[PDB]
Formats: C-alpha cells, sequence, structure tokens
C-alpha cells in the first residue's frame, strides 16, 4: 500500500485536476520543472505517494490526462504546472462529446478506452506496491461522466483487488443551465454503485451556494468554485502525502467509512472558508459539522451519520481536539446512528495547508446526501417524461431501457439512505 | 531449563514485544549487541535465563523471539532500532500488503500466503531447543493481522507442535486509542477460532492502561510509547517466573495448574502495583501491606472490571524486591478478612505467594520511578466477564444491521462464521455464570 | 405528405423549407403519433423564428400532445426565455396542466430557470397549483432548499 494513480477526465476533471496538482506540489516543495525547494523534511517520506522519482532531483505526478477535446490539451499545458506531466500520459481525442453521455460510453469514448489503459499499464508496472486509483471528473458532462464511468469499469476489470477512488462533480442550473445534465448525472450515478469503492460527491449547487451567499461572490467563476475544491482534495489526502501516523491506505479507509457497500458517497467539508486571494479548536469543531461548510448541498440535520472522519491540520493541543470532538458528538448526539459505535475518526496533521495555521477538513458519509439524489433524481424525471432529447442518446447504441434502470437504481439508492436513517438499536 | 519461544504478530505485538526485549535484556543484564558479561559459560549453558535466550559460539545472546507482520512499516523500525544487532535477522518476518483492520483478509486471503514462511522460521527456532515446552504470542484484537493471522498460527501451531503449551497477550480494544471500527468483530472472531489453541491468556485492556497512565503517572495524552512501556513492566513480572529462579509458574504447564481450572475459562487478570511517576524520586516506600492492597482495588488492574461483582478461583501473588515472608502472610492475613474477597465453593480458598528478592528494573527514558518492592497479581475472577458483556455488546450493536459484513464476506469468509462466533461467546458468558457472576 | 415533413423542418430549424411547405398547403397543425405538432417541436428545439411564421400561420398556441404538453411546457421545461415570452403574447395558457399535473411554472421552477419563474409569475401563473402529488411549485423550492426560487415566489 503506497503508490496511487491518478487520472483525471473530460475539461472538469482536467480542471480541478491541475489545481490539486499545483497545491500539493507546493507542500511538498516541488516546483514545475519538478525539483524540491523545501527547507524541511517529511515533505518527501510520503511523495512516491503520488509521485516518480525521473532522475536529477526531479519529481513527476503519476497522473493521467484524458479527454475527447484537444482543446483541454493546450489548456493543461498553458498552466503553472502544465509542464511537470509527461508527454506519455497526454491522450486526447478527435471531437468532444457535446454533453452526451453516449458518445462516452458507447460510441467516441470506446475508441479511446484502449489508448488510455496503455498508458495505465506502464505507470501500474512502475509502481512497486500499488494500493489503487483516484479520478477527478464532472458526471454533467459526456466525456469526463461517459467515459470515466467506463475507464472505471475497465481499470477494475484488470485490477480487481485495487481500490477505485473518485471525485465526482455533482452537476447543478446555478453554474450550468444546461437540461441534459440530470441525464448524464444519473447514468453515471448508476456506474458509480457499482464499480467504485469511495467516491467524494462535490457539488457545484453547494460551491456557488458558498462563493454567493457566504464569500459574497456576486457572479461566481469555475476559478472561485475550483479554489474551494483543491482545498477540501487536499485535505482529505492530508494522511495520505504526510506521516502523521494513522497509515496512509485507501482501504482502511474504504472498511471504517463504508459500512453497506452501495453506500460510498462521501459528504466532504472544509473550514475556515477562505477566497482566492483573501479560528481556535472549538471555531474549527463548529463549521466542520456546519451545513454552509459542506461540500455537497444537503443539511447533515436533516439524516444521520453513519460514520464520520475528521482531518485537522497545524499546531494544536490533541488534548482539546479530544475535548471538542467528544463535545459535539454530544449536543448533536440524535444526529448520529446508535448501532454503529465508535463511528468517529479524529486525525491531527502538523503540517497545514499554506496560508492558514489551521484548518480542518470533514468526510461523512451522512444519509443526508439523499436529498442530493432526490434533486437530480427529480429534474431526470421532469425531462425523461417528456422524452425530451432522449434521441440523442438512441441514436448511439443506447437504448430506452438503460435510462428507466438508472433512474430505478438511484430511487434504490434513496431507500436505502432512508432505510438506515429510521433504524433503531433498541 | 525449558526453553520458550515467543511470537510477536502484528503492529501491537511488535511494537509492546520490542519494548518487553528491551527489558528483558536490562534485567538479566545483556548489552544490545547481545553480549551478557556476565556469563560465565560462553557458547550455551544450562541457565534459567537461557529458555528466552540462545547463546551462540561468540557469546551473543539471542532472542528465541519471531516478529511476523503483514507488512514492513513496523518491524523496519526494529531493523533499524537500537536492538538491531540483538534478533535473528531471519526472525523479522514481513509482508507487503497488510489485513487493512479486516479479520478475513489476515486469516482467508493474505495471511495464506506467509504462513508457510512462518512456519518454517519457528520450526529452525524449534529445533535448536532441547526441551521446548511452549510458545508466548503477542497480538492485537482489533487489527486484521492481529486477530486474524494469529488464529491462523495458532491452529497451524496445535498441529504442529500438538504437545506444547501456548499462552498469549491479547491486546483488548478500547475507544480512546482504536484505529478501526470494526475492531470488536474481529475481537470476536479470533477469540472463537483461538478459544480451542490456547491455554491461557493474559488480556491487556488498552483503556486500563491508559487510565493508569493519566492518573498515577499524570501522563495528559497518552501514546503507544507510554502505554507499551507499562505494559512491558507487567509482562515481565508475569515471565519472570520462567526466567529466573523460583517456585511459583516455574514452567508453562504451571501457569495452567495454578491459573486455569476449566479449559475454555483460561483469561486471569493481571493486577500490578505500584505504579509511581518518574517525576517522584524521593516518593514515601510503599509497605508489603499497602502494594497488596492496592492489587485488590480495580484502579490497578489491566482490564476493566470488578472483582467485588465475581468470585475467585485461583490468586497467585509475584513479589519482587525487599519484600520478607513473614510480611507477606501477614498483609496477606489481613487483606483476607477486611475485603469482600469470595472465592467459589469448590476451591482451596488459599493465596499462592511467590517472591523474588531483586527490585523491579526500569527502563532509561520510561515513567516509572525506582521502587524497592512491587508485587504482580494473576487472578481468575469470573468479574472479567465484564469485558466479554461489553464486547459483545458493541458487536450486537452492528451485526443485527449487517454493517460492515460485506468486507469479511468478500474475502473467502462466510456470513454463517460470524453467528457460530457470537453462539460462542454467549457460551463463554454463561460459562461465567455457572461459576457465579 | 408534407405535414411529415413540416414536423422535421420545424425540428431542425429550417427556416427556408417551413415556408416552402406551407405554401403548398402543409398542415401546420399536423402530429406526429405522439400528438407532437411544429409548434411543440419548435419550442423544444429553441427555434424562436420557426415559432413566429407558425403562430402567424394557424398554429394552436395551446395544442396538447397524449401527454397533455403544450407548448409552453415544453419551452419551460427546456428554457427557452424568448420562446415563452412570444407564446404568452399569443395567447399560451399559463395555467395549463399536464398528465402528471405540472404546470410550466413547475417545470421551470424544477430545472431552476428563474428567469422563466418570474416571467410567468407576471403573467399570472397560480402558484397554489398542486401536482398529482399535492406539491405546488412553492413546495418544490422548500423540498430541495432552494433559497434562490423561494425568494422569487415571495414577491
Ligand atoms: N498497547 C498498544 N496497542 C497498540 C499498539 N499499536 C496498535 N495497538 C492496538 O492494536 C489495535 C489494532 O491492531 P494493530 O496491531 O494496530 O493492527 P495489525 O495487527 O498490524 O493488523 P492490520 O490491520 O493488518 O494492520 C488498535 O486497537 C490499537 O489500539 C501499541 O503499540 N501498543
Ligand atoms: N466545480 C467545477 N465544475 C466544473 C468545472 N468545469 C466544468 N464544470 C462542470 O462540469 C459540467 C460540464 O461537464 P464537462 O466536464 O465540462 O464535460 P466534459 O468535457 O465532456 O467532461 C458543467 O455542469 C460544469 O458545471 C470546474 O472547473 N469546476
Ligand atoms: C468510523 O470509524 C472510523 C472512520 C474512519 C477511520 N479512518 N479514516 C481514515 C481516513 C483517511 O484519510 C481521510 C486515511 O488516510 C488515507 C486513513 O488511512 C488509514 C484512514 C477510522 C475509523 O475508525
Ligand atoms: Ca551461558
Ligand atoms: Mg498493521
Amino acid at each position: 500500500m503506497r503508490e496511487i494513480v491518478h487520472i483525471q477526465a473530460g475539461q472538469c476533471g482536467n480542471q480541478i485536476g491541475a489545481k490539486f496538482w499545483e497545491v500539493i506540489s507546493d507542500e511538498h516543495g516541488i516546483d514545475p520543472t519538478g525539483s524540491y525547494h523545501g527547507d524541511s523534511d517529511l515533505q518527501l517520506e510520503r511523495i512516491n505517494v503520488y509521485y516518480n522519482e525521473a532522475t536529477g532531483n526531479k519529481y513527476v505526478p503519476r497522473a493521467i490526462l484524458v479527454d475527447l477535446e484537444p482543446g483541454t490539451m493546450d489548456s493543461v499545458r498553458s498552466g503553472p504546472f502544465g509542464q511537470i506531466f509527461r508527454p506519455d500520459n497526454f491522450v486526447f481525442g478527435q471531437s468532444g462529446a457535446g454533453n452526451n453521455w453516449a458518445k462516452g460510453h458507447y460510441t467516441e469514448g470506446a475508441e479511446l478506452v484502449d489508448s488510455v489503459l496503455d498508458v495505465v499499464r506502464k505507470e501500474s508496472e512502475s509502481c512497486d506496491c500499488l494500493q489503487g486509483f483516484q479520478l477527478t471528473h464532472s458526471l454533467g458532462g459526456g466525456t469526463g461522466s461517459g467515459m470515466g464511468t467506463l475507464l472505471i469499469s475497465k481499470i477494475r476489470e484488470e485490477y480487481p483487488d485495487r481500490i477505485m477512488n473518485t471525485f465526482s462533480v455533482m452537476p447543478s442550473p446555478k453554474v450550468s443551465d444546461t437540461v441534459v445534465e440530470p441525464y448524464n448525472a444519473t447514468l453515471s450515478v448508476h456506474q458509480l454503485v457499482e464499480n467504485t469503492d469511495e467516491t467524494y460527491c462535490i457539488d457545484n449547487e453547494a460551491l456557488y451556494d458558498i462563493c454567493f451567499r457566504t464569500l459574497k461572490l456576486t457572479t461566481p467563476t469555475y476559478g472561485d468554485l475550483n479554489h474551494l475544491v483543491s482545498a477540501t482534495m487536499s485535505g482529505v489526502t492530508t494522511c495520505l502525502r504526510f506521516p502523521g501516523q494513522l497509515n496512509a491506505d485507501l482501504r482502511k479507509l474504504a472498511v471504517n467509512m463504508v459500512p453497506f457497500p452501495r453506500l460510498h458517497f462521501f459528504m466532504p467539508g472544509f473550514a475556515p472558508l477562505t477566497s482566492r486571494g483573501s479560528l481556535t479548536v472549538p471555531e474549527l469543531t463548529q463549521q466542520m459539522f456546519d451545513s454552509k461548510n459542506m461540500m455537497a448541498a444537503c443539511d447533515p440535520r436533516h439524516g444521520r451519520y453513519l460514520t464520520v472522519a475528521a482531518i485537522f491540520r497545524g499546531r494544536m493541543s490533541m488534548k482539546e481536539v479530544d475535548e471538542q470532538m467528544l463535545n459535539v458528538q454530544n449536543k448533536n448526539s440524535s444526529y448520529f446512528v446508535e448501532w454503529i459505535p465508535n463511528n468517529v475518526k479524529t486525525a491531527v496533521c502538523d503540517i497545514p495547508p499554506r496560508g492558514l495555521k489551521m484548518s480542518a477538513t470533514f468526510i461523512g458519509n451522512s444519509t443526508a446526501i439523499q436529498e442530493l439524489f432526490k434533486r437530480i433524481s427529480e429534474q431526470f424525471t421532469a425531462m425523461f417524461r417528456r422524452k425530451a432529447f432522449l434521441h440523442w442518446y438512441t441514436g448511439e447504441g443506447m437504448d430506452e431501457m438503460e435510462f428507466t434502470e438508472a433512474e430505478s437504481n438511484m430511487n434504490d439508492l434513496v431507500s436505502e439512505y432512508q432505510q438506515y436513517q429510521d433504524a433503531t438499536a433498541d | 531449563m525449558r526453553e520458550c519461544i515467543s511470537i510477536h504478530v502484528g503492529q501491537a505485538g511488535v511494537q509492546i514485544g520490542n519494548a518487553c526485549w528491551e527489558l528483558y535484556c536490562l534485567e538479566h543484564g545483556i548489552q544490545p549487541d547481545g553480549q551478557m558479561p556476565s556469563d560465565k559459560t560462553i557458547g550455551g549453558g544450562d541457565d534459567s535465563f537461557n529458555t528466552f535466550f540462545s547463546e551462540t559460539g561468540a557469546g551473543k545472546h539471542v532472542p528465541r523471539a519471531v516478529f511476523v507482520d503483514l507488512e514492513p512499516t513496523v518491524i523496519d523500525e526494529v531493523r533499524t532500532g537500537t536492538y538491531r544487532q540483538l534478533f535473528h535477522p531471519e526472525q523479522l518476518i514481513t509482508g507487503k500488503e497488510d489485513a487493512a483492520n479486516n479479520y478475513a483478509r489476515g486469516h482467508y486471503t493474505i495471511g495464506k500466503e506467509i504462513i508457510d514462511l512462518v512456519l518454517d522460521r519457528i520450526r529452525k527456532l524449534a529445533d535448536q531447543c532441547t526441551g521446548l515446552q511452549g510458545f508466548l504470542v503477542f497480538h492485537s484484537f482489533g487489527g486484521g493481522t492481529g486477530s486474524g493471522f494469529t488464529s491462523l498460527l495458532m491452529e497451524r501451531l496445535s498441529v504442529d507442535y500438538g504437545k506444547k503449551s501456548k499462552l498469549e497477550f491479547s491486546i483488548y480494544p478500547a475507544p480512546q486509542v482504536s484505529t478501526a471500527v470494526v475492531e470488536p468483530y474481529n475481537s470476536i472472531l479470533t477469540t472463537h477460532t483461538t478459544l480451542e489453541h490456547s491455554d491461557c491468556a493474559f488480556m491487556v485492556d488498552n483503556e486500563a492502561i491508559y487510565d493508569i497512565c493519566r492518573r498515577n503517572l499524570d501522563i495528559e495524552r497518552p501514546t503507544y510509547t507510554n502505554l507499551n512501556r507499562l505494559i512491558s513492566q507487567i509482562v515481565s513480572s508475569i515471565t519472570a517466573s520462567l526466567r529466573f529462579d523460583g517456585a511459583l509458574n516455574v514452567d508453562l504447564t504451571e501457569f495452567q495448574t495454578n491459573l486455569v481450572p476449566y479449559p475454555r475459562i483460561h483469561f486471569p487478570l493481571a493486577t500490578y502495583a505500584p505504579v509511581i511517576s518518574a517525576e517522584k524520586a524521593y516518593h514515601e516506600q510503599l509497605s508489603v501491606a499497602e502494594i497488596t492492597n492496592a492489587c485488590f482495588e480495580p484502579a490497578n488492574q489491566m482490564v476493566k472490571c470488578d472483582p467485588r461483582h465475581g468470585k475467585y478461583m485461583a490468586c497467585c501473588l509475584l513479589y519482587r524486591g525487599d519484600v520478607v515472608p513473614k510480611d507477606v502472610n501477614a498483609a496477606i492475613a489481613t487483606i483476607k478478612t477486611k475485603r469482600s474477597i469470595q472465592f467459589v465453593d469448590w476451591c482451596p480458598t488459599g493465596f499462592k505467594v511467590g517472591i523474588n528478592y531483586q527490585p523491579p528494573t526500569v527502563v532509561p527514558g520510561g515513567d516509572l520511578a525506582k521502587v524497592q518492592r512491587a508485587v504482580c497479581m494473576l487472578s481468575n475472577t469470573t468479574a472479567i466477564a465484564e469485558a466479554w458483556a461489553r464486547l459483545d455488546h458493541k458487536f450486537d450493536l452492528m451485526y443485527a444491521k449487517r454493517a460492515f459484513v460485506h468486507w469479511y464476506v468478500g474475502e473467502g469468509m462466510e456470513e454463517g462464521e460470524f453467528s457460530e462466533a457470537r453462539e460462542d461467546m454467549a457460551a463463554l458468558e454463561k460459562d461465567y455464570e455457572e461459576v457465579g457472576v | 405528405d408534407l405535414g411529415k415533413k413540416l414536423l422535421e423542418a420545424a425540428r431542425a430549424g429550417q427556416d427556408d423549407e417551413v415556408r416552402i411547405l406551407m405554401a403548398n398547403g402543409a398542415d401546420v397543425n399536423a402530429t406526429d403519433a405522439s400528438g407532437l405538432t411544429p409548434l411543440h417541436l419548435a419550442a423544444t428545439y429553441g427555434h424562436l423564428e420557426i415559432v413566429e411564421v407558425l403562430l402567424k400561420h394557424g398554429a394552436d398556441v395551446n395544442a396538447i400532445d397524449i401527454m397533455g404538453s403544450t407548448p409552453l411546457h415544453l419551452a419551460a421545461l427546456i428554457g427557452h426565455l424568448e420562446i415563452v415570452e412570444v407564446l404568452l403574447k399569443h395567447g399560451a395558457d399559463v395555467n395549463a396542466v399536464d398528465t402528471w399535473g405540472d404546470t410550466p411554472l413547475h417545470l421551470a421552477a424544477i430545472m431552476g430557470h428563474l428567469e422563466i419563474v418570474e416571467v410567468l409569475l407576471k403573467h399570472g401563473a397560480d402558484v397554489n397549483a398542486q401536482d398529482k402529488f399535492g406539491k405546488t411549485a412553492f413546495d418544490i423550492s422548500i423540498d430541495n432548499g432552494n433559497e434562490d426560487l423561494a425568494e422569487i415566489l415571495q414577491k
């Protein structure tokens, strides 16, 4: 358990993936060339989890970039860190998908899944002890959603014992008012319930409400949204990139956070809420369990917590964190399931993120996440009842029975969250 | 002289075993390179410390210990630690992927591709012995390796060493220093499968050691270092009879004879006193009567339970230091009648006493202060059924909804084993009730 | 049949082909297998030019399909703001109810078309209109916690 292969698919995948490689490379002290310019150690003890050694004091990210649109090929290179990626990992097709989930999963995407799987091979053989895979993408589009889920199922066939972890971006009309996104998202959630071990549900709906209402951003841009995304991805992977004990196993995370195989959709949170260019222990533990700090548009006070994981970063008293965490579980004792004893894990890390002396990263498996799936299932039903734009998908091989099966599975997923939300122990 | 082989499984077994062997060398006067200057016989001997230490031709004293873990992170610290020269290099066996806190991975899948190698290395240590009497197995309850792999190893040793004894030092899970939510599961699974292959098991409640560090040692946030240092102090008091001269528990069979009245109820309760912080070097010296009184206080026990709830079946007192046998009998006679010490109807109602006149050894860097006399009480009481009741409750809270179960079934294990293990624990609690608790 | 070619012409947005067919007597109010008129498709696919020309040539602005969908239902669902105002200007029923009990205000609120929601309210959209599950447009904003949508419905 050590190496991790990162894959970013589509425009949103490469957009939020690039910001991930720019923030963590600064923490470990990595320049765009790949050299180590850090003044303190511990930045290279777990560096090989996300990087390799390319000879010459060089560290290259274990990243693979894929998008049907060749425009993203130039967008990544033009970035500040768009030169540390390897030219052998860029995989880009001819034409885009046009928000068609069928073009990513059955036609255009299938005509490129073998090109990506070949570079995942030479990357897997470079790993001494691979522990899993990582994928960033959105569910509203056609490439990152249609081809992303297909690539997940293909890598799983060749690596059945490896962990599949994804950072999925939920669609929202407040950021993108495209009416075919509820189609592609529903068809993707149907795939993520089966072929993934843990999915970080990042909701553009929640990201817009944080920038517009809490950060006073009248017209939030994708850079404003991705600032919160890059801050969350760095925190949820803190125990993977720095010592701080607690090992660094994706499977140990899944065993303790996923009580039922279909309920592997996590709700992330971050505190404090900072802007792009712009506390104490009782404050960090307070905002973490606040609905305004959740990266998914759900109120955790509407459901019950099955499992919870919190990561604190910076110099702080481990004794005081134990007091506040054990106390929050009492003021909100009715919001944790009683049939899972000791269902809250606390972790502290020495190195805080840049520009902040202290931080906190919340990872929750709450039943309140059904409010997110209820939102998309309603938009899916409103469009599917009128058969609107359904010929965009039936003309690419896919047929009508998959839309109903995808709809029947998400309502079953909501039924399972409500089932375990009302369960008592007695 | 009958050799004993120690086996350290998993992270908790390796780190505790590493602290026990450091303390063993300080008690026996053995240097980190294995040199024992006080050993007049070079190349061998019939001494009582040879049960734990073999001797090479160059006077090197190598422990009869095996370190096993499915991942190399913990054992690599032993290969680079202070005693990197002490242990046999081929007796530090490491895997590639750990059991991921899953009993099924440690027992059925991941643990099965190294069990044959561990047995061959254990065979090599047994071929050097002239009168092997048994094994000492250190492991945790909650870990995937400490529960899954240990239950597999104990099964194998019963077939390859059917006439030898097997003692356990188990780490009982505590919510303060727990690493997994499924640790109640793993603890029940390994207990059921090992209950038949274990002659005697000393459970170490991590919450007991945690509270002792906070109260007596003034350690605000006890770490694994603070816990294992106190645990190694108590483990040495238990195995001192095997390593030195004496007349109480001189071999592994006597442990089973004096402490285990019936095969299934082989979980003695250990109590240790006194525990004084190293910040007080001029503390008052507790008498024999005051340290013997402390053994009957539930705050000094290694497993959280109330012995006044249950009844005793056996009691052994192991003293260390300046202790006159006249004062023990006097201390016994008072703490025999001034307390509510109830023995069962079918026992001699007696206290076995063994005295070692060398004071306890403290390690440089530890939290304990030097004492002129200490005592470790080994008692088998039905009150220890409280530990099984607490563990079976958390097991039942999760298994009623089948939470986290799919992780175990997906690794070669069948869901029917969950029921068989819980049914066996219900019979164990009933075994303590048929005696009185 | 020129009506079938008129259905396909309004779908793809061919302004020239719609005029040639109407000049030869094509059925402007023709329907497909599910009852969709050329005005339904032009409003569905956002062809504002065809929508206006059809309305100038006897197209029923309130025609329903087999599922009771009016051209305003589809324009509000897909989110064509310019088409919605033109339909309302030609006598479209802002409170038309389809077979599922939904109104044009329901579909615009569900899909998050806040601009259309504001336009429909100023033309007399019934905020008390319940669907086949008792839900109104305001109930939809509260069930999913749409604060931007809830404030609009409290004008
Ligand atoms: N007293 C003490 N307990 C420990 C120590 N290390 C781990 N534990 C306990 O062991 C339990 C988990 O078992 P581990 O030994 O860590 O896991 P493992 O045996 O290596 O098996 P894996 O799951 O494969 O890692 C936890 O409840 C810890 O409290 C230690 O150094 N001292
Ligand atoms: N948070 C966030 N969301 C994005 C970003 N870029 C695109 N999206 C979302 O992704 C959806 C479009 O899918 P996209 O990934 O661009 O299509 P693809 O190129 O086929 O993968 C839209 O609903 C956007 O809201 C980004 O940089 N950040
Ligand atoms: C309900 O109880 C528990 C919940 C979560 C627990 N551990 N969680 C982690 C989290 C991690 O990163 C976020 C890890 O880093 C990747 C991680 O590596 C081992 C573990 C532990 C629990 O006992
Ligand atoms: Ca000798
Ligand atoms: Mg381990």
